[PDB]
């Protein structure tokens, strides 16, 4: 499961970077926010699904 | 832009001559009002009142058929409901213009405050991300560069 744990770290870092990018997009033009919210949505469900895979 | 300039010139001319026509209508109104208030009952006074109604009807004729005239910006000029009810309330419509353009500047400044607060959040959070995680320096710099692109609609004030 070490691959999943490092993937979880990578997903956390990607979520933080995606939040920072969302703040940048909101700070210059809040009309392409839909794809960034979608990316945060899929990053979060990937994080939660990796936790559910680690649950057994 | 030449067409807009010249048609706004006939806007100004058409509004000025309608000022004249409406003022003439109000002057006809003041004279039949004083006719009612000091009516002597003479047939000459009655015929003068009849001619007053004649001139009122033909002034309304001219301005109504000119409201249906194609050679007119009477239709191209636009009127909303708030200014007409505001004048009906007895209040000065230049205050309506003032409040509306001040609302323009309020929304511009409020959205600009949103943008600058979001920029403060962005660069403070980016600096703290770089300070905490030294391996995120390149992605944060890429994100800041991409979310601060080349300025084409920000260099000008």
């Amino acid at each position: 499961y070490q691959y999943k744990i490092q993937e979880l770290r990578k997903l956390l870092k990607s979520l933080l970077l995606n939040y920072l990018e969302l703040i940048g997009v909101l700070s210059i033009n809040p009309d392409m926010y839909e794809r960034k919210v979608e990316n945060i949505r899929t990053i979060l469900v990937n994080i939660h699904h990796l936790l559910n895979e680690y649950r057994p | 832009m030449n067409g807009n300039s010249t048609n706004n010139e006939q806007l100004q001319q058409e509004l000025a001559t309608t000022q004249d026509q409406v003022a003439s209508i109000i002057e006809s109104f003041v004279e039949l009002g004083v006719s009612i208030y000091d009516f002597p009952g003479t047939p000459e006074a009655t015929k003068g009142m009849i001619t007053n109604l004649q001139r009122n009807v033909d002034r309304l004729y001219k301005l109504n058929v000119r409201s249906n005239d194609p050679q007119s910006s009477l239709s191209k000029v636009d009127i909303p409901l708030e200014v007409v009810q505001y004048i009906e309330d007895g209040r000065n419509p230049d205050i309506y213009t003032r409040e509306f353009v001040e609302a323009i500047r309020r929304s511009n400044q409020y959205q600009r405050g949103k943008m600058h607060g979001l920029k403060q959040l962005r660069d403070s959070l980016a600096d703290k991300i770089v300070d905490e995680f030294p391996e995120l320096k390149e992605p944060v710099e890429d994100i800041i560069k991409r979310t601060s692109p080349i300025d084409n609609v920000s260099n000008t004030h």
